[PDB]
RNA sequence: ACCCACUCGGCACCUUACGAGAAAUCAAAGUCUUUGGGUUCUGGGGGGAGUAUGGUCGCAAGGCUGAAACUUAAAGGAAUUGACGGAAGGGCACCACCAGGAGUGGAGCCUGCGGCUUAAUUUGACUCAACACGGGGAAACUCACCAGGUCCAGACACAAUAAGGAUUGACAGAUUGAGAGCUCUUUCUUGAUUUUGUGGGUGGUGGUGCAUGGCCGUUCUUAGUUGGUGGAGUGAUUUGUCUGCUUAAUUGCGAUAACGAACGAGACCUUAACCUACUAAAUAGUGGUGCUAGCAUUUGCUGGUUAUCCACUUCUUAGAGGGACUAUCGGUUUCAAGCCGAUGGAAGUUUGAGGCAAUAACAGGUCUGUGAUGCCCUUAGACGUUCUGGGCCGCACGCGCGCUACACUGACGGAGCCAGCGAGUCUAACCUUGGCCGAGAGGUCUUGGUAAUCUUGUGAAACUCCGUCGUGCUGGGGAUAGAGCAUUGUAAUUAUUGCUCUUCAACGAGGAAUUCCUAGUAAGCGCAAGUCAUCAGCUUGCGUUGAUUACGUCCCUGCCCUUUGUACACACC
């Protein structure tokens, strides 16, 4: 948003540029196209040679 | 830049005159009153408005330009 | 003579930094506030000045020694980052060439800028990045220009004129372009609303774009900018940000005192390509079924059909999704990023086209878009506003974008007859079918449509096709001009525009130069929209026909990057 402010000498241009948090976006895309999330795997306990449960 | 040319002839506006307007009613002694210069016949005019007398001319001024009636 | 090793004394060189230093750099310029080996010489802000004077040397030019008055806040050293260079070295690009295309420049006319002219020819802009730009196609308007005529729309406060009237208007005539009571003749009207004055406002397409906001153009068809911690430097700073390689790209690969991130790029967004799959549609259609016309008569072919119903979604339309990742493979290369061909595929040039766009530069443009604005100008004999009329179009010429032409791949007459992006009427007079009258322009009576519903399938134009001409400034070309009919509008003369007939110029391919452009592109062709009462030779889009030639390069041109140099830093204006 931009505003002419009027002083004795003249006019000053006001230009404000505000960046609201993408994560909070609510009703619209909630991060940048730049944003690449990876989901973190789990640790694995190997072997446990074949055994079968019975219900 | 450029400025100020005249043929002369600088004018001036309406005069309006003054006098003292209303002496025209003729009041006889004890006590009655006659009215000089008969008034106007239009319905927007209230019988207090007269007709100016020039030549061929008795004309109404309360209705702005309206209805010269010659007598 | 050569070699190898040692050693003195030499001309140098490399690497280092315990040290030094303002730094560049120094094996001395190191052993210095932890200050002392011996000794000679010089200097104590810049200038005045190596000047004056005296002494002395010389043949002379000159050498030596050598002040001060006065003046002045810096001069100055090394290094740093920028800026610039008429320094190199790499690059990048059809606003650059290569190869070619189509031209422009030559001609006619159309328009813009200049000059000239003029009562006025209002004005902004001058290389790219001014000249069909100001949306700038002006008959009034617009208008700012010129010749003239009214108006206050001078808020408000103070003071005065003044209810014995402060002030307003005016019929007819004079007057005026004017049926302007402008002003005057004359004499009614009018009633505290104004008038005169000072102060103060206001209005202005008056000035200043070199006072500013805003917006915009260019650098930029660019690839550039920044910070964490870590390395260097006393420091400003630097490295990260780089030899090479690679991309359109600071895009990456890689190399590596850097590692890992941020903006810009990319991602993103829009539109264009693909959905016999999903959800649907009498404002979209296809099929079937009725109703029906013509021809063949064997059923068939081709149409008409207010919904007459059945059924559907391939066309279409727009919701929802899927698809491409340069995938597969084969080449090549630091077998790295990539690049290359085939295959597959709707699509493989960033899939094509845009939109968006970092910091930084300009005294770039715009007070003539604004009730954005500072200052100055003016403010009532107005630069305000309006009314009347002319002018921006004025024509010995110079320059720019273009339009139409020189024809036979053509003009002309018939004829076949194919789009998309569009837009449209309520306080109306728009998009308009159809029918009637008109050679044409056009008029008139109806009609639907606020529109996927009516205009429209916008039956556009190049074009295809059968002919008339036959290469002759020709039947190519249509300037110029005359006469006649219509149309927009209060108004058309200097002829808004259109038609009809007659007139039939230049131009026989255009000199030096010079622009745009690499694929559904170029170029040819028309349409729709902007503007608009009328007026497109212009623009913004769109489809129709559809190539030749590159797949490269740094030679001209331009610009980016490092290296370099600097006495610039208000930065080569
Ligand atoms: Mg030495
Ligand atoms: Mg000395
Ligand atoms: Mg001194
Ligand atoms: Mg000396
Ligand atoms: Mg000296
Ligand atoms: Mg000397
Ligand atoms: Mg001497
Ligand atoms: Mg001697
Ligand atoms: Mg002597
Ligand atoms: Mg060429
Ligand atoms: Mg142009
Ligand atoms: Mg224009
Ligand atoms: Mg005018
Ligand atoms: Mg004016
Ligand atoms: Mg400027
Ligand atoms: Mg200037
Ligand atoms: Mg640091
Ligand atoms: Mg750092
Ligand atoms: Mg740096
Ligand atoms: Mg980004
Ligand atoms: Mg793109
Ligand atoms: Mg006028
Ligand atoms: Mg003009
Ligand atoms: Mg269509
Ligand atoms: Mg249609
Ligand atoms: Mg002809
Ligand atoms: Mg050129
Ligand atoms: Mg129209
Ligand atoms: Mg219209
Ligand atoms: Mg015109
Ligand atoms: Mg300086
Ligand atoms: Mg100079
Ligand atoms: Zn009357």
């Amino acid at each position: 948003a931009t505003r002419h402010v009027l002083m004795r000498q003249g006019v000053l241009g006001i230009k404000v540029k505000i960046m609201r948090d993408p994560a909070k976006s609510r009703t619209g895309p909630k991060a940048l196209p730049d944003a690449v999330t990876i989901i973190e795997p789990k640790e694995e306990e190997p072997i446990l040679a074949p055994s079968v449960k019975d219900y | 830049k450029k400025v100020y040319t005249t043929p002369k002839k600088i004018k001036h506006k309406h005069k309006k005159v003054k006098l003292a307007v209303l002496s025209y009613y003729k009041v006889d002694a004890e006590g009655k009153v006659t009215k000089l210069r008969r008034e106007c016949s239009n319905p927007t005019c209230g019988a207090g408005v007269f007709l100016a007398n020039h030549k061929d001319r008795l004309y109404c001024g309360k209705c702005h330009s309206v209805y010269k009636v010659n007598a």
